[PDB]
RNA sequence: GGGGCCUUAGCUCAGCUGGGAGAGCGCCUGCUUUGCACGCAGGAGGUCAGCGGUUCGAUCCCGCUAGGCUCCACCA
RNA sequence: UUGGCACCUCGAUGUCGGCUCAUCGCAUCCUGGGGCUGUAGUCGGUCCCAAGGGUUGGGCUGUUCGCCCAUUAAAGCGGUA
RNA sequence: UGGGGCGGUCGCCUCCUAAAAGGUAACGGAGGCGCCCAAAGGUUCCCUCAGAAUGGUUGGAAAUCAUUCGCAGAGUGUAAA
């Protein structure tokens, strides 16, 4: 289960996510990976379900590269109070995840193990995902 | 059983696709799904 | 309140 | 140990020793031991009340009864009501175990009241408790009683004293030469517990000793020896010693006739008990591990025989099941005969015949196959039961050896021997490290 | 709805911020005690409420359970 | 349902619970027809199709709700200011 | 004042929000000020900081001293640019 244990500021804009993957895009370390289609926010809990997900099916292998942290808190208001009188606390971290970005990484396994690893761990994300592969030209 | 996510369980089952919903029989009565 | 007691 | 003659023995010790005298300080550095500081005639001396569940004494310590932590709220009222008074009289209630301790003490205002402090030493029903001895009601006790627990004189600051109960017996000195025995009535041989039961008190150490003094128990060779002991008792002639058989010790102010093995001869009460003892340790550990660990060798033993009978046991179940397979391979092919126990079924031809012996019981059931199957299961469960309860046995005699080796060692030998035994067994395993 | 600390021996309950579950009370075993139910040692209980993750070991770290007791919820 | 906003009404939109009269939607309580069952039969569990009809008399509390007594084939959830 | 109350705030300075001139709101997000200094003011003349290693006796990770690598990782009274 992944936080920053100090930040310099604990309440933050909540951005923007318009754009394709900055950074991220090619899958570089692993054998195969997740290429994200879809923006959202990717809160650790759904990091650390995917990990388990992996990594239980992977009893036997190499380790998983996860290449999103989640940096960026949000803030979160108690329930039933009138609007505004101050921003609300922070209650977690999510991952800012564009579309092309790598999320996963895993090298030391067949084929088709790490294709059902790779969508035991999609089907907990909330965005749209596909199976990428590294290529050599090169 | 009745579920949207109308899926082979073993290899015996073959998908069907009587009046435009998805289906799957086998000799296994258990595996019997069907969707809408 | 809104009591109907009109007179 | 511990008793009334032991009591008025230290009682006319401590009249001797400490008369009138000065408290300067009062220290209770642990649970049960009350230290007094008297300033007596010519030197300091050093009284000690213990009111401890077993090791409950009254004497004239000389040794530094070192850590004086922070005081508890009894130690505090003992200093704010008997330091800076005297000492009237020690005397003693009568031939129990009471001792009175008559303290002139000025109060905090200025002016001048007597207080009485009571010692009560009856092993684990041992307290000490002040009075202000003009109404008798209780200023603070040593053990704090509830109205429900020890419903019978009960302990708190501010409620009336109500004194220990009466025992029912004589007072066994100045008595008489015919009293004595016109009320114990020795019919069939239970002389020491009446002894015991029929004085006022009297430990059964001194019963089994004057039993060994009169010589052959008769109506004639007995009071004679009592009267004898009381008389040694009376006239303050006393010869403390201490004497042991094996290991445990004993103390007494008279000499010993019965159970020798030692001498050890003291001069006062206050050396003797400064000697024996400190106050358990080493003895309440030979206490604790002695009985305790002979007692647990023999049932684990015990427990290891009866494995090895209920072990044998399974050992002639493994035939029964044998003849249990036999007789579902017998019904497996059954019911070639008839349902009730399918008994000798077999093909005359074209048939290997079994045919074993077997004994038949009715043969089940709802179920026909699985009834023989259930059987061969038992037969299966009955050798592997042949391997492990042979291996159980094994470890069994193993340990019942173990344990007769370690009742032998126990039942005496070195002090040396038994340290490094504790050495090899801890050895023996690794063992958090 | 918002916040606190626990849930461990038949009971009361420790355990220092991960280095291998304990003290008191209850129940037995043995010793000892002349005598007034006054003493000593030795035994069992615990999946540390429960569940899977971490690391070489988890009451301790984490989420969600399940509870207790906390301390309040200004209105028409 | 509890909320959030304050769009309509402050030259008036009467607000809870009961009584009377009902009507509508199934995400169906029973009755009707089925599939799978670790469904031997009765009784069951889960998921379909089905609103046609029926879905109670009390004790407590202003109470809805809730607890209990006795039944029943069942004593169903909601909307209609 | 996302009704009023209760709570909080009311003047000045710095950053972001602020959309590459300026300006720009919310009970939006972060901090400070109601001083201090006869010098820390003016002028003239010189010099360059913090950290790492080596070596040192009381010096150990750090008191003080030499060396390199040091465009500033220092300092600039007080706080942000």
């Amino acid at each position: 289960m992944l936080l920053p244990k100090r930040v310099k500021y604990r309440r933050e804009h909540r951005g923007k996510m318009r754009g394709r993957a900055k950074g991220g895009t090619e899958v570089h370390f692993g054998e195969f990976g997740i290429q994200a289609l879809e923006a959202s926010w990717i809160t650790n809990r759904q990091i650390e379900a995917a990990r388990i997900a992996m990594t239980r099916y992977m009893k036997r292998g190499g380790k998983v590269w996860i290449k999103i942290f989640p940096s960026k808190p949000y803030t979160a208001k108690p329930l039933e109070v009138r609007m505004g009188s101050g921003k609300g606390a922070p209650e977690g971290w999510v991952a800012v995840v564009k579309p092309g970005k790598v999320l996963f990484e895993i090298s030391g396994v067949s084929e088709e193990v790490a294709r059902e690893a790779l969508r035991l761990a999609s089907h907990k994300l909330p965005i749209k995902t596909k199976f990428v592969k590294r290529e050599e030209i090169g | 059983k009745v579920r949207p996510s109308v899926k082979p369980i073993c290899e015996k089952c073959k998908v069907i696709r009587r009046k435009g919903k998805v289906m799957v029989i086998c000799e296994n009565p258990k595996h019997k799904q069907k969707q809408g | 309140a809104a009591a109907a007691a009109a007179a | 140990s511990f008793d009334g003659m032991f009591t008025y023995g230290m009682t006319h010790e401590l009249n001797e020793k400490i008369m009138g005298g000065r408290i300067t300080k009062i220290h209770q550095p642990y649970k049960h031991d009350v230290i007094f500081h008297i300033r007596a005639k010519g030197k300091n001396q050093k009284l000690l009340l213990s009111a401890h569940p077993s090791y409950s004494r009254v004497h004239i310590t000389a040794q530094a009864y070192e850590n004086p932590s922070e005081p508890p709220m009894f130690c505090m009222l003992l200093r704010k009501h008997i330091e800076g008074g005297f000492i009237e009289k020690i005397e003693q209630a009568g031939l129990d175990r009471i001792m009175i301790f008559h303290i002139k003490s000025r109060n905090e205002i200025g002016d001048e009241t007597v207080r009485k402090l009571y010692v009560e030493i009856m092993g684990r029903h041992s307290n000490i408790i002040l009075t202000d001895a003009a109404e008798n009601v209780i200023i603070d006790g040593l053990k704090h009683l509830s109205p429900s627990m020890n419903s019978y004189r009960t302990v708190l600051p501010g409620q009336d004293y109500k004194l220990p109960p009466a025992q029912d017996k004589i007072s066994p000195l100045e008595a008489s030469e015919d009293d004595i025995l016109r009320h114990l009535s020795f019919q069939e041989g239970r002389l020491d517990k009446q002894i015991v039961d029929h004085f006022s008190g009297v430990s059964p150490l001194f019963a089994k000793e004057a039993v060994h003094r009169a010589g052959l128990a008769n109506k004639v060779t007995l009071p004679k020896a009592l009267l004898a002991l009381f008389a040694e008792v009376k006239e303050h002639r006393f010869i403390p010693n201490i004497t042991t058989v094996n290991g445990k010790e004993y103390f007494y102010l008279l000499e010993l006739t019965h159970l020798k093995g030692e001498a050890r001869r003291f001069d006062s009460l206050s050396e003797l008990l400064d000697r024996f003892y400190f106050g358990k340790a080493e003895r309440d550990r030979v206490k604790q591990q002695a009985q305790d660990l002979e007692r647990f060798v023999v049932n684990e033993r015990k427990k290891n025989a009866n494995k090895i009978k209920k072990l044998e046991k399974t050992l002639e179940y493994s035939e029964n099941a044998k003849e249990f397979q036999l007789y579902g391979e017998l019904l497996t092919a059954n019911l070639y005969m008839l349902k009730k126990g399918d008994k000798q079924a077999e093909v005359i031809n074209y048939y290997d015949e079994e045919s074993p012996t077997i004994t038949i019981p009715l043969n089940p059931n709802k179920t026909p196959s699985e009834n023989a199957q259930a059987y061969f299961t038992k037969y299966q469960k009955a050798k592997n039961s042949v391997a492990v309860v042979e291996e159980q046995i094994r470890l069994a005699q193993e340990e019942i050896e173990y344990f007769d080796q370690l009742i032998q060692q126990l039942s005496s030998a070195s002090p040396r021997d038994i340290s490094e035994i504790r050495e090899e067994l801890v050895e023996g395993k690794y063992l958090r490290p």
